[PDB]
């Protein structure tokens, strides 16, 4: 695979019985192109301990929504994330160091929302 | 779930099976089980079954279970049993163990077991030795010689039994119970040391020795030395059981307790002593574990069997035989080699790589160097283990851990004074060796530079220059050789992290100095990651020890260079980060300080913060008209930005800042009021959803800043008059009513805090603002926090650091609450005392106290008649629940504090008016009398099972003793224990 | 006076 | 290759908090008490290969304690834990370790001093000496920063395996997978989990 984006941040996932948002990981968060696809995914490990947090293909059908609480977040539903075995569905919010980061970050992902649907 | 039934009789192999689905089982049935046993183990009449799992089980898990069922009731009903199940228990237990220890297989397939039996046993002993069973230890010493596995296992016994005796009861019994168990070991010790003794002089089964060493490192935590230095026992620990691995460990202990004893320092035989057993051990170490030139750092990080563990307790036994003993090796010629290979095993065993292990190596070469250096004709006999020393210490310098840091910095510190030209030809080899390559790292580099950086001010000036100017030409060297931004700015960073270290250098060479400070300035605008941040951290750093030297005028100059640095301080700071320029401007405010020409330092002032209070007028002017520019975030920004640079320069100057804090002053308060206004009408537009956002958030941002900065300025100044009559009046007017009003989820718990900080400095000349700011403040904020302990935690403590400075400094402003606004006072002080939160618990015990005590000093007046009529027993009741509810233990010796302070009030007749309603008892009755009967009923209604015999002792003793806190808090903590059984002895009250 | 080492300070620069 | 852990300390020093942050990742802030214990397996990759911990995550509370020493039947490595703001849950530490070495006799242990994060700390590195005589590991830690919250089961797993190189890798990625009858539906929960701020937003991450 090749490295298209990487940016550290801090996921959460919805914990919709408890109306709450709870940690996944924190660590880099990176955009990974397969070469003998070029098919684009998430790939994020937590530091240290390097377990993956996030698994899942940027679908072009994802669309990031602002968090009330944040400028520099994004939240968005995924469908299939194997991060921990099956492919569950989670609602995910994605942290950043900055504003700046954040929007970069959205950049990446439509760019690589573009490349997915090819 | 069928053996929770008690109805039917257990069914023992169903037993044996939930034990093994919870021990080795998995998932959901693991954890059914798990709540079973739990409800099995819990019911009070479990122990009557104890016997049939002991004796029919084939599971050991359930049988150690039975035993944890037995140990409940042994420790807490063992009195109030019939005395015939007492003899049964003590008969099955002493009988089961007999069993096991005969049965090889069992003795050597079930330690567990057998452990768990034992200390059941030991239990048994607590509560029944040796008033009711004299014999035991005769006993338990003849059945020793019959079988092996018995003379074993009564080690384990007494070395189980020497530690709940004398190394866990000061927490588990009563002090007389406690004394009456050490008067017992002590008086049958003597057989019990001979048994042992025997042993470990005829053999010869290991596993025996070794269960007897570990009963004697128990000992020696309190028998007489006579024990160890009349016999031939240290001979044999520092000879025979150091050779073989088995009883290595445990010797090495028992040697390093052995150095701990009380003995006499007069007695020269025992010197004598006291060197040969060390002498014998070092001699086992060189020939039978290893030589003196051995690599340790190699053997611990191979991490073999036992060799950390081996080499952590040879560190432990070094470092405390020579902290204590060294002495007595130094001046005779025939002990220098034996002191200096112990001293080379030391410096060997400080190159290991582990951090703990680092700082107990560390600890005694700092009580080694001091020794050196304040005591007369010894650092000649160190001076090859100093310097190898040194080297040690610079390789592992570590980055100014902290505490690890300033423990090395000292011990390099005593080391240079030792030999100054040691440590230089050191540290520029280390330096040569970075510059060929050889040892040549980021992290080498670094280390080497705190290193020398720690050092600085302990060479003489002109031996400092040279070392200085050798090190920084070498720096700038190795940086001009490197290749690369990565390697060059490692360098650099390195270069003025010395530089920094060194002010008494800088301090006598402006032009060097003014070099340094205009290179930070070029730093200042690199983007490379760190180095901004060094830029400024350095520049900061410089600055305060420096400062003088930058507002005088220097010779060959036309201005003190502070006129320099503010005039070009928009490029200087252009392309730093908000925080980054807010320590530049910190730093300017220290130097600005340093001007005590009142007008010079004022105009300096006016100069630095002209930046931000031209963007502050223009603010003022723009945002005025029309409120709608502080909905723009970037607007917000600019506000906070603006006065956290006002709180970086109001933190350097303190009272000197008052100047520019009267420039912005009024305005600043009425932008914190129409700030107060946008989060307010943002909230009822959008929800209390709205004070997350960040829209809201920064404009709390702003009104959090501009409270800190007034915080700030108060907290330093000098002239409290202008404190009073200029700033109080406008900031209550602007925070109070805004606080009181708005919605709870929306108050900022800083305002409290910011209160507080007024309270504490001019709190005695605003008697109408304290009163203003507690009908403000105190019952919504109560009423906030009031319904559990977790809600609103900031205001919580806040709060209650409010209430604590006002009952200090303004105690009259309680004095006019009504009587229903006093009742919530004192609710929330006993709120306070229920919290585990120990910032809330600390100060709740303290208000009280000092409450207590401001009553006290108001005398025979109707308020405090009233007060102790109201709410003597609400806070004498109050403080004993959380003494005694086992949930409040950090708070003991405060809880202990203010009883004894109420106690002691009604036994020095400091209560005028009778505590009692005047029918509920005859009249003249004293208040002592009185409160000896509402004490006895609260915890005769509180603990019922105790007798009335016990509380009358207890509170006999009580009250006596509210004169001796040590004494009383002993009683306190011996109704504590004895709380937790049924049968507490009562004349135990009478220890003391 | 240590004119030559401030001269080297001054020029060091991180980027040649 | 699994081991069993005990985890020991009073009650609200952590204990849970540490594992659940090791389980899945979170920050529980609220405090729920264990009563008894709670059994997690917990996996960590390693360049020897997986291991796995069965961690006893027992209760702290004396009211909750449940079968006591009898969770520590063998076990193969244990955590104590204490609370470096409770001066307290230090002053307990020699006391879960008897009990806890009374039952296993030659396991390595690792102490650990809970919630350096908070700034005023009251158990200061320099009074911290206990696991030196009883050759316990030593960590300062923080469930909430993650300060050093892997080095407990990095040195347990190096004691256990016998390979002080042991080392913490990379679990491989497999490739990710790529109806309208649950568009309504993940469009309904996404709407609340909007309107949910997301926790500790002056955090720096
Ligand atoms: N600031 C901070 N809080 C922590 C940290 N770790 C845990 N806590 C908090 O401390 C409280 C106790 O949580 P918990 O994990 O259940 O402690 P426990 O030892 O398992 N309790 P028990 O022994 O009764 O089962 C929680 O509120 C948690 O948020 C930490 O690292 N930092
Ligand atoms: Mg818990």
């Amino acid at each position: 695979e090749e490295v298209l984006y990487k940016v550290r941040a801090k996921l959460f996932r919805f914990d919709a019985d408890a109306k709450e948002w709870k940690e996944r990981g924190t660590g880099d968060c990176k955009f990974l192109k397969n070469k003998k696809t070029n098919k684009v995914r998430i790939l994020m490990r937590r530091d240290k301990t390097l377990k993956i947090c996030a698994n899942h293909i940027i679908a072009p059908e994802y669309t990031l929504k602002p968090n009330v609480g944040s400028d520099r977040s994004w939240v968005y539903a995924c469908t299939a994330d194997i991060a921990e075995g099956e492919a569950e569905a989670f609602t995910f919010a994605i942290r950043f160091g900055s504003k700046e980061n954040a929007d970069k970050f959205k950049e990446e992902f439509e760019k690589a929302q573009e490349i997915n649907k090819k | 779930e069928g053996i929770l039934d008690f109805s039917n009789d257990l069914d023992i192999a169903l037993l044996d099976q939930v034990v093994s689905t919870f021990y080795q089982g998995s998932g959901v049935q693991q954890k059914q089980a798990q709540e079973i046993l739990t409800k099995f183990q819990d019911n009070p009449d479990a122990w009557q079954k104890a016997d049939q799992i002991l004796q029919f089980s084939t599971n050991p898990q359930s049988k150690f279970i039975a035993l944890s069922i037995l140990d409940k009731l042994i420790t807490r009903k063992w009195k109030l049993l019939p005395n015939d199940h007492r003899i049964g228990i003590r008969n099955f237990v002493v009988g089961m163990i007999i069993s096991m220890c005969q049965d090889d297989e069992v003795f050597k397939t079930q330690k567990n077991l057998i452990n768990k039996s034992d200390l059941t046993l030991v239990q048994i002993l607590k509560q029944e030795w040796p008033q009711n069973w004299p014999e035991f230890i005769p006993e338990l010493i003849g059945s020793s010689s019959s079988s092996v596995n018995v003379c074993e296992n009564n080690m384990i016994v007494l070395k189980l039994l020497s530690e709940e005796v004398f190394d866990f009861s000061a927490e588990q019994m009563t002090q007389a119970k406690a004394l009456h168990l050490k008067n017992s070991m002590s008086k049958e010790f003597e057989q019990i040391f001979k048994l042992c003794f025997q042993v470990l002089e005829q053999g010869s089964s290991s596993s025996l020795i070794v269960a007897t060493l570990e009963s004697l490192l128990r000992y020696l935590h309190w028998i007489p030395y006579r024990y160890i230095y009349e016999t031939n026992i240290l001979e044999l620990l520092s000879t025979k059981f150091m050779t073989s691995p088995d009883t290595r460990a445990i010797t090495l202990k028992c040697l390093t307790e052995v150095s701990n004893l009380k003995i006499p320092q007069d007695n020269d035989l025992i010197k004598r002593q006291t060197v040969l057993f060390f002498q014998n051990t070092l001699q086992q170490i060189a020939t039978s574990v290893m030589p003196v030139t051995a690599d340790l750092k190699a053997t611990y990080a191979n991490a073999n069997g036992n060799d950390q563990s081996f080499l952590q307790d040879l560190a432990m036994f070094l470092t405390t035989y020579l902290a204590r003993n060294r002495a007595l090796l130094e001046s005779d010629e025939s002990l220098r080699e034996l002191l200096l290979n112990a001293h080379q095993y030391l410096i060997q065993l400080s190159k290991i790589e582990e951090r703990e292990l680092f700082k107990t190596t560390l600890d005694y070469w700092h009580n080694l160097v001091a020794d050196l250096f304040y005591e007369p004709l010894k650092k000649h006999i160190y001076e090859e283990i100093c310097s190898q020393l040194r080297l040690v210490i610079i390789e592992n310098m570590v980055r100014p851990t902290i505490q690890l840091y300033k423990s090395e910095r000292e011990v390099l510190v005593y080391l240079t004074h030792l030999n100054v030209i040691d440590t230089e030809e050191i540290m520029i080899s280390k330096l040569a060796r970075q510059i060929d390559g050889s040892e040549w790292s980021w992290h080498n580099i670094n280390t080497l530079s705190w290193a020398i950086g720690s050092i600085s001010g302990t060479m003489s000036e002109d031996t400092e220059k040279r070392f200085v100017v050798t090190v920084i030409k070498d720096l700038l060297g190795l940086c001009e050789q490197k290749r690369g931004k990565d390697n060059k700015a490692v360098v650099a960073s390195d270069i003025m992290y010395v530089v920094g270290q060194y002010p008494r250098f800088l301090k006598a060479h402006w032009n060097f100095l003014r070099t340094v400070i205009l290179k930070l300035f070029e730093f200042m605008h690199e983007t490379h990651e760190g180095v901004q941040d060094m830029a400024c951290d350095t520049f900061i750093k410089i600055v305060q020890k420096c400062k003088y030297h930058f507002v005088i005028q220097q010779p060959r100059e036309s201005e003190p260079f502070i006129q320099t640095i503010i005039r070009d301080i928009q490029k200087t700071t252009a392309d730093l980060q908000p925080q980054q320029v807010h320590t530049f401007y910190k730093a300017c405010g220290i130097i600005i300080s340093e001007e005590r020409s009142v007008a010079e330092r004022n105009r300096l002032l006016s100069d630095l913060m002209q930046l931000p209070n031209m963007a502050w007028d223009t603010i003022v002017e723009q945002s005025t008209a029309n409120p709608t520019l502080l909905l723009d975030s970037e607007t917000v920004k600019i506000i906070a930005n603006i006065i956290k640079t006002n709180v970086a320069v109001c933190t350097s100057m303190g009272a000197d800042f008052y100047p520019q804090l009267g420039h912005i002053y009024y305005n600043m308060l009425q932008l914190y009021r129409a700030v107060s206004s946008m989060i307010s009408a943002q909230v009822a537009a959008e929800g209390l959803i709205a004070t997350k956002t960040p829209k809201v958030r920064g404009l709390r941002t702003i009104k959090k800043e501009i409270l800190k900065l007034v915080e700030t300025y108060i907290s330093k100044a000098r002239n409290l008059d202008d404190v009073v009559k200029v700033l109080v009046e406008p900031l209550l007017n602007a925070v109070l009513e805004d606080y009181m009003n708005n919605v709870p989820d929306a108050r900022d718990a800083e305002v409290l805090n910011c209160m507080t900080t007024v309270v504490e400095k001019v709190g005695h000349m605003i008697p109408q603002g304290v009163i203003l700011i507690l009908q403000s403040v105190f019952e919504c904020t109560l009423d906030m926090i009031n319904k559990d302990f977790t809600e609103y935690p900031e205001h919580r403590v806040e709060f209650y650091k409010l209430l604590k400075v006002i009952n200090e400094k303004s105690f009259a402003a309680f004095l006019e609450l009504p009587p229903a606004a006093f009742k919530l006072f004192v609710d929330a002080i006993c709120w306070a005392f229920k919290h585990n939160n120990r910032d809330v618990e600390v100060n709740g015990l303290q208000i009280a106290l000092d409450l207590v005590k401001n009553i006290e000093r108001m005398g025979n007046v109707p308020f405090a008649n009233e007060f102790h009529k109201n709410y003597f027993f609400i806070f004498v009741s109050e403080t004993f629940f959380v003494l005694t509810d086992s949930d409040h233990k950090s708070g003991f010796s405060k809880q202990a504090l203010l009883l004894m302070k109420l106690i002691s009030l009604v036994y020095d007749n400091k209560i005028s008016v009778p505590l009692y309603q005047e029918a509920e008892v005859p009249q003249g009755t004293s208040n002592q009398v009185y409160l000896s009967q509402y004490l006895a009923n609260m915890l005769s209604n509180a603990f019922p099972h105790l007798t009335s015999e016990q509380i009358a002792s207890f509170l006999s003793a009580l009250t006596k003793q509210c004169k001796d806190l040590v004494v009383f808090k002993g009683t306190l903590r011996d109704f504590l224990v004895q709380i937790k059984e049924v049968g507490g002895d009562p004349t135990d009250y009478l220890f003391a | 006076n240590l004119n030559e080492l401030a001269l080297k300070l001054a020029g060091l620069d991180i980027n040649k | 290759v699994q081991f069993k852990l005990v985890l020991v300390g009073d009650g609200g020093t952590g204990k849970t908090t540490f594992v659940k942050r090791h389980l899945t990742g979170e920050f529980e802030k609220k405090y729920v008490a264990t009563l008894g214990v709670e059994v997690h397996p917990l996996v960590f990759h390693t360049n020897r290969g997986p291991i796995k911990f069965n961690v006893w995550d027992t209760a702290g509370q004396e009211k909750f304690g449940g079968l006591r020493d009898g969770y520590y039947i063998q076990a193969q490595c244990a955590i104590i834990m204490f609370d470096v703001t409770s001066r307290v849950t230090y002053k307990n530490v020699p006391n879960w370790h008897r009990d806890l070495v009374r039952v296993c006799e030659n396991i390595p242990i690792v102490l650990c001093g809970n919630k350096v994060d908070i700034k005023d700390r009251k158990v200061k590195a320099k009074s911290i000496v206990f696991h030196r005589k009883k050759n316990l590991q030593y960590y300062d830690i923080s469930a909430k920063s993650n300060y050093n919250f892997e080095k407990p089961f990095l040195w347990l797993a190096r004691k256990l395996i016998g390979d002080p190189n042991l080392e913490f890798v990379a679990m491989p990625a497999l490739a990710p997978p790529e109806d309208p009858a649950l568009a309504a539906q993940y469009e309904h929960d996404l709407e609340v989990a909007q309107t949910t701020a997301l926790p500790d937003e002056d955090d720096d991450l």
